[PDB]
Formats: C-alpha cells, structure tokens, sequence
DNA sequence: GCGTAGATATATCTACGATACGTAGCGGCC
DNA sequence: GGCCGCTACGTATCGTAGATATATCTACGC
C-alpha cells in the first residue's frame, strides 16, 4: 500500500496480509493469539483500532506458523521505500526480515527498478536474498529480436479479426513504443482490437496503433529509469576480479 | 576430513509446571505459610492479582463446565464464595480440598496440604475455630518488613482462640488502622501485610499488655498442631487418634482409682472424653474444647500426643500420673 | 564415517534432502567457539554478557541450537526431581516497526518463551509490571543462560547514547536476576561491546571467526570442509567439489553456512532433475550475485577491522 | 435476621494519537 | 570567514475513547 502520509503504515500492512491470509472456510478455529483479532457471523475477522501494531504483528506470526504457506508474495514492494528517515531503508528492510524469520516463510518481493534501493543494503540481508531479473527485451543483441518478432508473429496470429495483420513490419515501431515490454504490447494491441471491433474492421491499419499510442514523453521516461537500473543490475567480469582481488584469492 | 556429525535434535524435557514452584514458608513450624498467604505470594510472583490468577488458571480446573475466558471476567465469589469466605478456608472445607489439590497438581508441589487443616478432616470440628475476619500482628510484619523478609500469615492468626504472638507477646489486630474497616482474607489484590481496603500499612510496633497465660496454653497447642502436621509423614488415622483418646481416658481412671482427690479436678474431662468416646469414633473432636485441655490435665504437649506412638505415649501417662503401668 | 548410508540412494528425494538438511559438519572455528561459550557458561566467573560476533552464515544460530541443546540434555538428569527449572532460554531479537526498538514486545515474547500464564492481563505491584514480571520469571524458573539472537537490532534507535541505554535496560534486568546473558549478532555489535566500565568488565567477547584465504592452514581447512560435504553429498556418483576450492571460496568468503545452503541449493536442483553429478554450470545456476559478494565482504572487512584492536 | 454477593451506571484515570511550538543545524549573504 | 534566517524535526501537551474503581440497590445463603 502507497500511503498517504510519509510514513508506511506498518499497522495496515499487518491488518491487511491477516485478512488476505485468513480466507478460508469456516471450520479452521485457530484461536490466534492477541485478544483484539476473531471472526464474525460473516467470517471475516476484524481487527479494533485499539489494537497495537506489534500485538497484530505477533498475531500474524502465529497465524503463518501455523498455516505455513510455501512463499509470501508482495507487489510493487518499492512502497517500503516511502520513509522520512536516511536510515529508515535498512530498518524497514531489517523489519521485513524479521518478521519472515522467526516464521520461516520465503518472503517474494515485486517490484519496478525503484525497488533496487534494498538491493544490497546491509551485509546481512544480501546474504538472504537472492535476485532474479525480469529483463526485457533490448535491441542491440539479436536473440531478444527475434525473439520480440516471434512474440509479434504470435499476437498478430492469435489477433480475433478477419484478416491478420503484418505486424512483422513496423516491429522497429512497436518496440519504440513498448519498449519490448510483453504487457504493454498486449495492452496496446487491447486497445487497437477493441477500437477495430467497434469500427467492425477487418484489420488494424497503422495509424489506429499510433490512436492508442503511449507519448514520446512517456516512452522517454520509461526508458529513461530502465537505463539507469540496468547499468544497476549489471554484473561483468570486471566486477569479479577485485573481488577475487580484494579476498587475495587472487 | 572430519567425522563428526553433530545432531540438533530437541531433548523432551518433561513438562513444566504452569505456576512458579514457590516454596512454603517455614514448613513444620509454629510459622507455617497459610493457603491464602501463599495464594497472595505466588499471585504477586506472577505480577497478577490473586482474584485475576484465580479465574485465569484455578478457576478452569475447579468449575469444570464453563467457559475459561467467560470465566476471566467475573468476581471472586463465584467459585471461592464469599458468601462463606473467612479465615476458615485455611480449614478443612471443601472448597478448601479441591483448592488444594489443583494447586497441588498446578505446581506438581507435595506440601501444600500442610499450609491448611485437611490433613485433619473428620478429626477436628470446623465450627468455632476460625476468624470471621482477617488479623495480623503488626510487630510481626514489621519485623519481617525490616529484615527483608518475606510477608506471610502464619495458620495460627487465623484461628479465634489465638489471639497473641507469643514471639513478640502482641494482641492480634483484626481492624485496620487507616480505614477503620475489617479485612476479608480473600479479596482482588489482598497482599500480605497490606491493607486489603485502603492499601495501607498493618505492621506497627504495637505492644501487648495483657494476662497472655490464660491463653498461652491454647496458642502453644494450636502451634504444636500445625507445627506437628508434616513431620508425621502420613495422613493421620482417625480412629489412632480415637484410641489415643480412650488411652488418656484409662490412664485417667487409674489415676483417680489411685487419688479420689484428682476427681474434682477431672470429672467434666472424664465425662467429655467419655462422651467423645461413645459417639461415633468417624465424628471430628472440637480442639480448643476437647483435646487441649485433656492434653493438659494429662501434662502432655499436643506434640506428645499427635506424634509418639502407644507405648512412648503409655509410658509418659504413667510416668506423669506415677502409676505402676507398663504396656 | 566419511561416506552418506549408502541405502538413501533408493529411497525418494525428499528423504536424500533431509539427511543433507540435518546433517552438519563441525569445521575447527566451529568447536573451538563451543567450547569456549561452554566453559564461559560453566563458569561465569562473574560476567554477565557473552558477546559472539560473526560473518553472515558462520554458524552463530547453529551453534546457539546445539549449546542450548547440550546444555539442555546435561541438565535433563535432574529435571525430573526440580519443577520449573527451565535449563536454558533462546529468543531472538526482533526489529521494530517504527524508528526505535520495542522493549515492551521484548519483554512480552520473553514471557510468551516461559510459558508465562495470563501475559496480557499482567498487573503492577506498585513498561514496568511486564519487566517485574520477566524478572520474576528469571529469578524462579532459575535459567542457566539466556541467548538473545540478532542482537544488532537492539541498537535500532536514532540516539547514540540510548544505544548503550538498551544494555543498559537488559543489564538492570540481568541483575536483579542474575542471569547470564549471552547475545549473538552480526558485526553490527561491536557498536555495543564495551562501552562504560560496567559493560566493558562483565562482558567476555567471543569472536566467530570465518576462514580467511590468507593462512594455508585456513585454506587446507577449507578444502577439507569442501571434501567432506561431496564424500557426504547424498548422490549417486561422488562429484569432485575439491578442484573449484577457488570458485567456492569467491562465493561464499569462508563462510561455511554459505557453503552448506549453495550446496543444498545445488543438490536439490540435482536431485529435481534425477541426475546422477554435479556440474559447475550447477553451481553458477544458484551461485550468489557478485554485487551481494562485494557487499557481505566490505561488511566483514569492516567488522574485522574494527575488532582487531589489540 | 443480616451479612454478603451480584449487577450496573458513572465519572475519572489512563493510554495513545494528533498537533503546534521551540530550537538547533544548515544554507545563504556580506 | 562569520552571522542571520529558515525550516525540519522532536517533544510537551491536550483531547478523547476505553478500562475501571466504586457506590448503591436488591436478593439470597448462612
Ligand atoms: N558448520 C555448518 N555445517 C553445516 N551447516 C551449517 C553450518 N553452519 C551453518 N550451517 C547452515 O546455515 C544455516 C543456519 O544459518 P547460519 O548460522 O549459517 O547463519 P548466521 O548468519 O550465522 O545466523 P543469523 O543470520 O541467524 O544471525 C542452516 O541452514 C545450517 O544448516
Ligand atoms: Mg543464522
């Protein structure tokens, strides 16, 4: 949750992953712990605002202990990063990985390139946290290319018109505007096929992909974080030989 | 390489008691904790009143059918009931068994039944023997206080026929002196020492100026009683007790057969014991009326007659009424 | 014996990952800090703070588990006679959700671990009825120690001398009570060792050290570490782990629970698949991240730096 | 017969959050 | 390089909702 204040709300977060997690039928009586959480008639808990944060937070360690899902999912997980504090990245983050301690539930975070301001900030955590980069597709290497022609080739076959357009032609076009993105491809070619149906159009000429279109001045800023955290997320050999150089495994 | 392979396995301790294993102050003494002393203690070690400790744990194990947390929100009397109360709970009522024993099984301790009277249940009559109300000796806190010792109520306070302390030789004080008002012994935050109304202090160093010998025979006895209770190792058999009694009533009869004289000084004991002899020997015998002083017309220490056995017992009634007897 | 039963290899996957999972090795850093933290037990010797410090994944936790456990089975001879005699206590620390550290969370978990009955209903006989509440505790359950894990995030308050005022808190509970507290944290702590004279005299450092690749006796331990953990790898051919000794140290800086949770990675990812060895293109699928590398080893080059004073 | 307990209303204490103000550190100008 | 003004933040304070101590009426068990 953004929140409206400077501050996360840690006391909503907590409320919130304990009503998302605590869906179940009926028949679970898990008795949490805390004496301001229980169910009601319609079996959805509530939760008073006279209950502190820590006593729901326990209540939420206590009721994943119990439960033990495989993995905690978090989207857009850069909003911990809203804080007054310099410091307040680390603790946020060392909250975070307290709480999924002591429970020893797999906590997944999901995010933009923001989400990079936890990267690496603290030994401790880097240790505990491994990164998987969903990239996507560039231009200077002819693999992710062609690999973008054949996503196009596979949209414009799977397009519900009469006639299928060459989307294969301007793929200089659609990758300057999604940016090789595979979902601001399919929300572009949404809209283009839901404008050709209300048309009753056999096909998408040109001129309705540039309709739905994304600015040029939206386009630059996308690009312009997605450099910026790239160059971030780089590792090359350079990168391994001081490190080797520094250890003296040299 | 390395051959050791450490294992993390957990150990299976066996399981802890609920309640902090407190021990009882001066066991087998003339000081001995009384059950609600200690109720109040471990109350107090768990930074807990004693009514919101009672309805949390002993409540449960003693209303067997009803709803702990629905439980939790009530007043003390619903389960100790207070319509009785008093300082007769350190007694052999009921109330006072299953008290015990849940806190007997709550801290897996063996000598809570020391801190009351149901050691002696069917020996010893209930009525007129215990306090209405609380009292204290106010020297005794005092003392207590200063030294850094523990605050307690010994058994003896709570009985009616004792009245002085015989360590500091001090009138019990059953009113508070701050509130005016009389303590219940049992209440929702009732620390030892302290007044259970108004939160004020009970130990002051208040002298004692009055004819303390004609109840010194009564309070020495009440003290062996309690004092005697754990060191006898068993729960006493009536009807030893019954025909201690009957021994006593013997060694009576050939003593008067002996001196005519000593019939004037022992007939209303004769008959007493007579009595107490030809009604069922299952029924409780009143103390303070019966036994203390048929144990101090016969020179015997309560001590003397609850703990020897026949012959020592037979051997010292004879010796003491110069009789040529030997069993 | 150096090989794994040998009868696993017929049984399911999930059976080889347990036995990998619960099997540890004991490296020399390893035991010679148990011993230490256990003769310090034993004997106090009138010091009340324990200090470990330590990498990321030296064992810290795992020697805390099985200190707790042998002092626990030590013990276990005469528990049965004495009731509420809890033989050792091990919490961790938790991070708090606002700016500064939570101590009325610390106090209540601390109860929450002796089977405190009615925490929340509490009282105070005169947060302070929660501290006389863990006092008490601490007093009659008599623990013989009482680990605090992750103790770098008691120092997670934004003034400099409440950071020593959180010692200051713990120390005035271990008193009253005189129980020995005995904290383990990453290399943040030294921020915390021996600042007054009163946490400068009754506190015994232990310091976890890891396996630097500077002293050829630490490198031969390394290797010997690396051939223990493929002669116990629970496969059906015995991969040669020994050979990439470099690659494996670039990775993990020495630290041995690195090793042991890269291997496990390694070797489920194997078992997944049913292969019978391990390749390096095994290893570099779930190898650490070069930056994640960098920063763990600043972090500990700092640590060490800071604790070389002599 | 009288204590004695149980129910309930009520203000008052208390815990917690919102807020305005004091201040000190830092940026700007002579 | 020094002094002044701004403003960002900690913090004392005060309001407010809930827990609760208690007084009082009435019934009932001793
Ligand atoms: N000597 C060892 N042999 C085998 N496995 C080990 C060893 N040391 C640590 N581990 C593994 O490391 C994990 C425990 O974490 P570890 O103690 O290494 O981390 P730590 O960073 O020191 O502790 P923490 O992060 O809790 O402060 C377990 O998976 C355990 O099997
Ligand atoms: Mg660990």
């Amino acid at each position: 949750i953004a929140p409206e204040s400077r501050y996360f709300n840690w006391k909503e977060y907590y409320t919130r992953a304990l009503i998302t997690l605590e869906e179940p039928l009926i028949d679970h009586k898990f008795d949490y712990g805390v004496r301001g959480i229980s169910r009601d008639n319609f079996g959805k808990i509530n939760v008073e605002s006279k209950v502190v944060a820590p006593a729901l937070r326990r209540a939420l360690e206590n009721a994943l202990i119990h439960r033990h899902p495989d993995v905690f999912f978090v989207d857009e997980a850069q909003h911990f990063g809203k804080v007054a504090s310099g410091y307040k990245l680390q603790d946020q983050l060392d909250c975070l990985k307290s709480l999924a301690n002591m429970t020893g539930i797999l906590h997944c975070l999901l995010g933009t390139y923001e989400l990079l301001t936890f990267r690496n900030l603290s030994g401790q955590l880097s240790r505990r946290s491994v990164d998987i980069h969903f990239r996507r597709y560039c231009a200077d290497s002819p693999e992710d290319v062609q690999a973008f022609k054949s996503v196009l080739l596979t949209f414009q076959q799977h397009l519900p018109l009469a006639e299928t357009p060459n989307l294969v032609d301007h793929w200089e076009y659609f990758y300057e505007r999604t940016l090789g993105c595979i979902g601001t491809l399919k929300d572009w070619l949404k809209r283009v096929l839901s404008d050709a149906l209300d048309r009753e159009a056999t096909t998408i000429t040109l001129k309705d992909l540039q309709k739905r279109a994304l600015s040029v001045a939206q386009c630059q800023k996308m690009f312009k974080e997605i450099q910026e955290g790239e160059r971030q997320l780089s590792e090359t050999e350079a990168d391994v030989q001081n490190l080797r150089s520094a250890l003296g495994l040299g | 390489i390395y051959s050791e392979h450490w294992s993390l396995n957990p150990l299976e301790i066996p399981q802890r008691s609920r309640l902090f294993s407190l021990e009882p102050v001066a066991v087998g003494t003339p000081y001995a904790e009384s059950l609600s002393s200690y109720l109040h203690r471990l109350a107090q070690a768990h930074c807990l009143t004693s009514e919101k400790l009672v309805m949390g744990e002993i409540a449960p194990l003693i209303l067997k059918d009803e709803d702990k947390s629905e439980l939790l929100s009530k007043n003390l009397s619903h389960l100790l009931g207070n319509s009785d109360a008093k300082p007769a709970i350190n007694g052999m009522r009921e109330m006072t068994e299953k008290l015990v024993t849940v806190l007997e099984e709550l801290t897996m301790r063996q000598d809570l039944r020391f801190l009351t009277l149901l050691s002696w249940k069917g020996m010893i009559y209930d009525k007129g023997l215990f306090r209405n109300y609380r009292a204290w000796c106010p020297c005794c806190c005092e003392e207590w206080m200063q030294k850094n010792k523990t605050i307690y109520e010994p058994l003896s306070w709570s009985f009616k026929d004792v009245e002085f302390c015989l360590i500091h030789k001090q009138r019990l004080i059953e009113e508070c002196s701050h509130c005016g008002a009389r303590l219940p012994v049992m209440a929702r935050l009732s620390p030892a020492g302290f007044c259970s109304r108004c939160y004020g202090w009970l130990g002051q160093e208040i002298k004692g100026e009055e004819e303390i010998e004609k109840y010194r025979v009564n309070i020495q006895g009440i003290s062996e009683l309690i004092a005697l209770t754990p060191q006898l190792g068993y729960k006493p058999i009536p009807i030893e007790l019954t025909r201690k009694l009957q021994l006593i009533l013997l060694v009576f009869e050939q003593a008067i057969g002996k001196d005519v004289k000593l019939l004037g000084d022992l007939g209303g004991i004769m008959e007493s014991l007579r009595i107490a002899s030809t009604t069922n020997q299952s029924q409780p015998y009143h103390l303070v009326k019966l036994i203390i002083p048929v144990c101090e017309k016969a020179k015997i220490s309560v001590f003397q007659l609850f703990g020897s056995d026949f012959k020592e017992l037979g051997k010292i009634l004879f010796g003491n009424f110069s009789l040529e007897l030997k069993l | 014996s150096t090989g794994f039963p040998l009868e696993l290899l017929t049984r399911p996957a999930t059976e080889r990952l347990a036995y990998f999972e619960n099997y540890t090795v004991a490296h020399p850093r390893l035991k010679e800090v148990y011993e230490i933290l256990m003769r310090t037990i034993a004997e106090p010797a009138g010091a009340s703070f324990i200090f470990v410090y330590g990498a990321s994944g030296v064992g810290k936790t795992t020697l805390r588990l099985r200190v707790e456990q042998k002092l626990t089975e030590l013990a276990l001879p005469k528990l049965e006679s004495d009731r509420a005699r809890v033989p050792v206590v091990g919490i961790e620390a938790i991070a708090p959700e606002s700016r500064y550290f939570n101590w009325k969370e610390y106090y209540t978990r601390a109860l929450i671990t002796l089977e405190e009955p009615l925490i929340d209903h509490k009282f105070d006989y005169g947060a302070p009825a929660l501290r006389r509440a863990l006092e008490n505790a601490l007093i009659h359950r008599h623990p013989d120690v009482f680990f605090v894990d992750e103790a770098q995030h008691f120092g997670k308050v934004a003034s400099g001398y409440k950071l020593q005022d959180q010692l200051d808190c713990l120390k005035s509970l271990a008193n009253m009570t005189g129980i020995l507290h005995c904290l383990l944290g990453t290399y943040e702590l030294l921020t915390f060792r021996n600042l007054s004279g009163q946490l400068s005299r009754r506190s015994v450092d232990i310091h976890f050290r890891r396996y630097c690749a500077d002293s050829p006796e630490d490198v031969q331990a390394f290797k010997s570490v690396l051939l223990t953990f493929q002669q116990h790898l629970p496969l059906a051919e015995t991969p040669n782990l020994v050979d990439h000794w470099e690659y494996f140290y670039e990775r993990t800086l020495g630290c041995i629970g690195t090793l042991k949770d890269w291997l496990k990675r390694v070797l489920s990812d194997a078992l997944d698949r049913e292969a019978t060895t391990i390749t390096l293109k095994d290893l570099q699928k779930r190898a650490l991240s070069v930056a994640q590398c960098q920063k763990m080893f600043k972090e500990i080059q700092e640590g060490e730096r800071q604790l070389s004073e002599t």
